[PDB]
């Protein structure tokens, strides 16, 4: 929560949460030379309806003994032209670059990694005039985690991103004022050159699962983290756990 | 910045200024008891779970000259006497104490200026009491038989 | 053998007391002005609630009057001294009395129950003397009682009622025996075995395992109030129902009742006199009707209260004081005798009891026609045939004896289905 | 009145001082800036400003700006003056005369 | 009760007729409707009151009746039921809402110290004990005395209950043979 902090109790809070017994959904795409045009569809371009939670793998190549962090962008937005915004979130090995722009945006659009570089260029718009951008900045994240979480909702016009690289929950990053709204999103392939199995056995994986206004139970330790949650209409138990405001 | 509970309320925070950290406590409140006597000029007076230097220093700076603590908080307008007892009380205060009321008389008047109200001990039962031992004297016992009703 | 068990009855509960204004209008002036418009709405609730601890006073007076009743005591007693009586053992029964000791005690078997009870009547007030800063940061009772909502120490102490039913122990060791019928302890113990069918050979040479079995019990009494005790339940039970009513009742404190807002320094703060009036409204009226629901439970489970005090007068006058020809009132059958001990919020009895442990089968006859056509019934036993000669045998012990007069209820006729034995013209 | 005990009404500790704090040497909000700007758009692409981390005052903002009407709702005008707020939303457009 | 018929409850009068003068239709209804909710509020209130004092009522009414059945109308043998302890008996006389009960009851006005002993173990080891009384030593003789009242008088067989042993702490007499 914003900017409060509580300690050793449990707290019944409404948010914006995924739904305890639902599914994930690994929508990350890895090519080589080929683009299949079926990875464009909308089994994949999927719906963002009040948001989405995700959960991403940092795959870490190496050259030379030297750290390469990698993996899938995210695009959000409606009609994914240049008179309306989409969102760009896109990794570049430590730095996250997040864009509110009208993008030219490309058809069968992909992305590169930059290690060891693929047998394609990187191509999802093409832009060379500067658009116009709501939105423009640049986060850094932990290089050496394993998971990154994050957080992508929208509410009476506003969009909001939350983010995590040490431990599952999440703290704010940024919110942004569109007076629009934002119906789908799509996670692009990344083409790349050695990480499938004949290579050294890296994986891209993009979980997605759908957010909704819902009240949990919350629990928050002695130095104020959250450590346990029950979502209160997933079961009988969970019902019998938030009617008492208690884990057991 | 600031530390919140699970009611919504703010009981701690830090400073933007200075980044020192504090905590909150709400401020004392509480009533006061007044034992009564029939056509007196004033009640005499109990906080309870008070301290009377917590009460002369922080709720009245008004005049009192007679001021005591009690088992039951601080005593204001009466004369400590928890030394006598008395059978039946009208002015029962609580864990086995009372007020009493005694004002001094034509020729009772003594001249030290006091107070009329004495807080003293509330004990309404009693035992019989005989003079008797409590072991057998030569194998019998001592008793204590009826001769006349 | 002689069997134990105890039983608690509870007496009173914890008195609340509750400031009005305090709790709906807390400091805020322009609440107290909306309230004053109300009438007699909060006086009426204060005074519901002083008529119930008024009820409370007169049943603690009554508890108090009848473990006192009838009691004469020796002026040499001193329980440092007297603590034991034909071989049992009462020293964890007794508390402090004597004019050398100084009354300002209780026996440990109220200790032990005492220390596991933390709200007890000086735990409220030693939890309220440390609400000028919490005594680490907060506590529940200070936010309770910063809110208008109390707790009144009972007019007697605790170490009152431990000295009323200390005096009333002993009144039943001790030469005047003023509650064991003026005999001493262990002929009264005797009397009443003989009095359900054992006969008093057995009792004259079995002393000494009566009184084992007796602290045996005791001392099994004492060291069981261990986490499956049915009576810690039943006392612990009170305290957590006073402690959810009022807990309850605080968070009530914190309902919108359709408002803007459960605080009134937030509505204070954000809107104007014409608006703010409308807002308050709502809050009064929410939280009156809470106060008037709380008033209304505790008038009917002062009820219950004083059914159960009622029956611990009964259980002291009539199993404590003196032991009644009523069968299955205190204990189950084969009641010997009870004791008391002060506990928080009631009393606890300890039940002495007979207990058969081994058996043996008897043919038996409820009646003898002799010659001359009389008959002959057994009192309080069976006839039985021992190496063919009728003999008499009590109906709770194994034990043969002639047949004499002390024994038997003649008629002057015989029933039909008595046995015919012209052989008995014995003692 | 009878002889009784009586618990008569509450008392609040009262306060001895006050404790105020502010940050010093913010920004000004410029809200009359962007209310006096010169492009004004219509109700159909209205427009909006975020105004947080700064300082304003509504007597400066409504002597600067020629005021025709300054109504509230669930707010009332005179609990602005000494506020802090966590952000101020200010939209604004042009009202079509018919409408 | 009557009270609450001045009180305000929140509206702008505690009066119909007030009310009823000063408004219309629509908007007196609003300020009646508090003052048909907190007067059904206090009726209810009432209503607990007295549903709560008639089982006090009742408790007692059978209290009543057992004292009448067993103190008055017979005498049970339970001891501290009726009175005190050297309880007679009980009249009963009518009083309003009630009844009046006056009880009677042995009172002791002077006293006297006596040596007792609770049984006596006599020769062929059999015992006696005292029915309801004590043995005391009368002129160096053994006699029995009720417990109420001093007078020495012969031990008999209609004073003690017999067994065929003696406690171990109970007074041994072989000079005693006697009716
Ligand atoms: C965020 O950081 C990235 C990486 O440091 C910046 O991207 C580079 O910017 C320089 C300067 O324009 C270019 O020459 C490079 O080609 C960019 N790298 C890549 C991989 O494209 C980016 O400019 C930063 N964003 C902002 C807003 O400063
Ligand atoms: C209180 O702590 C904050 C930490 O956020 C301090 O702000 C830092 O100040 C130093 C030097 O002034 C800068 O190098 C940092 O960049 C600041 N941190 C951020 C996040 O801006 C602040 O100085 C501290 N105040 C005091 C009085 O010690
Ligand atoms: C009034 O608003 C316009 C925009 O509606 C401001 O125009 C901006 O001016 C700055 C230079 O001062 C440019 O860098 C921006 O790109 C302009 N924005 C647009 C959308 O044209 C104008 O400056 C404002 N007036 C004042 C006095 O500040
Ligand atoms: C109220 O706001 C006005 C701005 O709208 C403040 O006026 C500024 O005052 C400072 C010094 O007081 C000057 O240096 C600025 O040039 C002023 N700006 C304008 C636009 O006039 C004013 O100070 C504020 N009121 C108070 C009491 O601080
Ligand atoms: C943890 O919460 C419990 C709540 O019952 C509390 O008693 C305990 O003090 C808390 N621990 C810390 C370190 O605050
Ligand atoms: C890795 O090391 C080799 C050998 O030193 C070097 O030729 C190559 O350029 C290095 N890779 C990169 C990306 O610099
Ligand atoms: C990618 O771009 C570079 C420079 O524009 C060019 O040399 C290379 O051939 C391009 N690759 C493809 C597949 O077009
Ligand atoms: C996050 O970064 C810190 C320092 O850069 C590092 O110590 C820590 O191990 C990182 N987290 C993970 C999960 O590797
Ligand atoms: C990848 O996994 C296979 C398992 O079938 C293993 O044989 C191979 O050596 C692995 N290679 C690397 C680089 O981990
Ligand atoms: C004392 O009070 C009574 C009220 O019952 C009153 O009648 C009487 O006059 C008073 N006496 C004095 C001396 O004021
Ligand atoms: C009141 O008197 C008793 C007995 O004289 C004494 O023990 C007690 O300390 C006195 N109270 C105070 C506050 O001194
Ligand atoms: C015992 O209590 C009674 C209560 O009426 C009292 O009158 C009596 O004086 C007390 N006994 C002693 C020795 O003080
Ligand atoms: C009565 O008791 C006092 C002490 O309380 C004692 O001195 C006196 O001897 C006793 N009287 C008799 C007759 O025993
Ligand atoms: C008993 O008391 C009465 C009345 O005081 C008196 O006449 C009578 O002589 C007394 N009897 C004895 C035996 O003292
Ligand atoms: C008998 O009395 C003596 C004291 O005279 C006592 O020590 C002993 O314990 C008593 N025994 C029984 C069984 O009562
Ligand atoms: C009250 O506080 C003191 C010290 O602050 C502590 O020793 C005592 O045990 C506390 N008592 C209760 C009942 O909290």
């Amino acid at each position: 929560v914003l900017n409060r902090v509580y300690l050793n109790t449990t707290l019944l809070f409404t948010g914006y949460f995924p739904k305890s017994g639902a599914n994930f959904r690994d929508l990350a795409l890895k090519g080589s030379k080929y683009l299949s045009t079926l990875w464009y569809k909308p089994p994949f371009l999927s719906d963002f309806n009040n948001g989405i939670f995700s959960k991403v793998k940092n795959t870490k190549l190496y050259v030379n003994n030297t750290l390469y962090s990698e993996f899938s962008t995210i695009v959000i937005g409606s009609v994914f032209v240049n008179t309306s915004y989409t969102i760009v979130v896109q990794p570049h090995n430590g730095i996250l670059e997040i864009t509110a722009c009208q993008y030219t945006m490309c058809e069968y659009p992909h992305t590169v990694c930059k290690s060891k570089g693929s047998i394609r260029n990187e191509s999802w718009h093409i832009d060379s005039s500067e658009p116009l951008c709501l939105f423009k900045k640049n986060f850094t994240y932990n290089v050496s985690a394993d998971w990154l979480y994050f957080h992508f909702y929208q509410e009476r016009g506003v969009f909001y991103a939350y983010y995590a690289d040490v431990g599952m929950p999440t703290t704010f990053l940024f919110s942004l004022y569109l007076g629009t709204i934002l119906s789908h999103y799509y996670v692009m392939p990344l083409t790349c050159k050695a990480i499938s199995s004949n290579t050294d056995n890296e994986t891209l994986e993009y979980w997605v699962t759908p957010l909704s206004r819902r009240q949990y139970l919350l629990n928050f330790d002695e130095h104020g983290v959250i450590t346990n949650a029950v979502d209160c209409s997933s079961s009988f138990l969970s019902e019998i756990q938030c009617k008492t405001q208690s884990f057991a | 910045n600031l530390l919140y509970d699970s009611n919504g309320n703010i009981i701690g925070f830090k400073d933007f200024l200075t980044n020192k950290t504090y905590t909150i406590l709400p401020c004392y409140s509480g009533r006061v008891s007044a034992a009564f006597y029939q056509n007196s000029s004033s009640p005499a007076l109990l906080y309870r779970n008070l301290k009377c230097s917590y009460v002369l220093n922080n709720i009245s700076f008004i005049s009192q000259p007679f001021y005591f603590d009690s088992y039951l908080g601080c005593v204001l307008n009466a004369v400590n006497l928890t030394s006598y007892s008395v059978s039946s009380c009208d002015l029962r205060m609580g864990s086995g104490f009372c007020i009493d009321y005694a004002l001094p008389s034509s020729g009772s008047a003594s001249r030290g200026i006091s107070s009329p109200y004495r807080f003293v001990t509330f004990e309404p039962f009693n035992v019989s009491f005989v003079n008797d031992s409590v072991e057998t004297v030569g194998g019998l016992f001592e008793i204590q038989i009826p001769t006349n009703f | 053998t002689i069997a134990g068990h105890e039983e608690f009855i509870q007496t009173s509960s914890p008195k609340v007391t509750i400031d009005c204004s305090a709790f709906v209008c807390s400091n805020y002036a322009a609440c107290h002005d909306l309230l004053s418009e109300y009438g007699t709405f909060c006086d009426n609730i204060n005074s519901i609630l002083n008529e119930v601890n008024d009820l409370l006073d007169i049943t603690q007076l009554q508890v108090a009057n009848a473990l006192m009743q009838g009691v004469t005591l020796s002026s040499n007693l001193n329980t440092n001294l007297h603590s034991d009586v034909d071989n049992i053992d009462f020293k964890s029964l007794l508390g402090c009395l004597g004019s050398q000791c100084g009354s300002s005690s209780r026996s440990l078997l109220e200790d032990l129950l005492f220390n596991k009870v933390k709200l007890s009547d000086v735990g409220f007030v030693e939890a309220y003397n440390n609400c000028t800063g919490g005594s680490e940061i907060r506590d529940l009772l200070c936010v309770q009682s910063f809110n208008g909502i109390k707790v009144l120490p009972p007019i007697l102490s605790e170490t009152q009622i431990s000295g009323y039913t200390t005096a009333a122990t002993v009144a039943a060791m001790f030469p005047p025996w003023s509650a064991a019928a003026g005999v001493p302890f262990s002929l009264n113990v005797q009397y009443r075995i003989n009095g359900l069918g054992v006969t008093m050979d057995v009792l004259n040479k079995n002393q000494k395992l009566i009184a084992n079995a007796f602290n045996k019990a005791l001392l099994s009494i004492q060291n069981g109030f261990t986490a499956t005790n049915s009576a810690l339940a039943k006392i612990q039970s009170v305290v957590n129902a006073n402690a959810q009513a009022l807990n309850s009742l605080l968070q009530q404190l914190f309902n919108k009742f359709g408002a803007i807002s459960s605080s009134l320094q937030e509505i204070l703060s954000r809107l104007d006199p014409p608006e703010a009036q409308v807002q308050i409204d709502r809050l009064i009226n929410g939280r009156l009707t809470a106060l008037n629901a709380y008033v209304s439970q505790q008038l009917s489970d002062i009820t219950l209260i004083k059914a159960g005090a009622s029956r611990a007068i009964e259980k002291v006058n009539e199993c404590v004081k003196s032991q009644s020809p009523r069968i299955n009132f205190c204990g189950n059958g084969n009641h010997i005798l009870s004791l008391v001990q002060n506990a928080p919020y009631g009393l606890l009895f300890i039940h002495f009891s007979y207990k058969p442990t081994s058996f043996k089968t008897v043919l038996v006859s409820p009646g003898l026609c002799l010659s001359g056509d009389r008959g002959i019934a057994p009192k309080q036993g069976y006839f039985i045939k021992q190496n063919d000669s009728w003999m008499f045998t009590g109906s709770s012990y194994y034990y043969p004896e002639p047949i004499s007069d002390k024994n038997v209820v003649f008629m002057n006729s015989c029933s039909v289905n008595f046995t015919k034995a012209p052989f008995i013209y014995l003692n | 009145p009878n002889t009784g005990v009586y618990d008569l009404s509450g008392f609040t500790v009262k306060p001895v001082a006050t404790v105020y704090r502010r940050i010093p040497n913010l920004p000004d909000c410029d809200i009359d800036n962007w209310l006096n700007n010169v492009s004004v758009p219509s109700p159909l692409n209205w427009e909006r400003r975020i105004f947080s981390n700064c300082n304003f005052n509504l007597s400066t903002l409504l002597r600067l700006v020629h005021v025709d009407s300054f109504s509230c709702n669930n707010l009332d005008k005179s609990k602005i003056f000494g506020s802090c707020f966590n952000s101020i939303t200010v939209d604004k457009f042009a009202i079509p005369n018919r409408r």
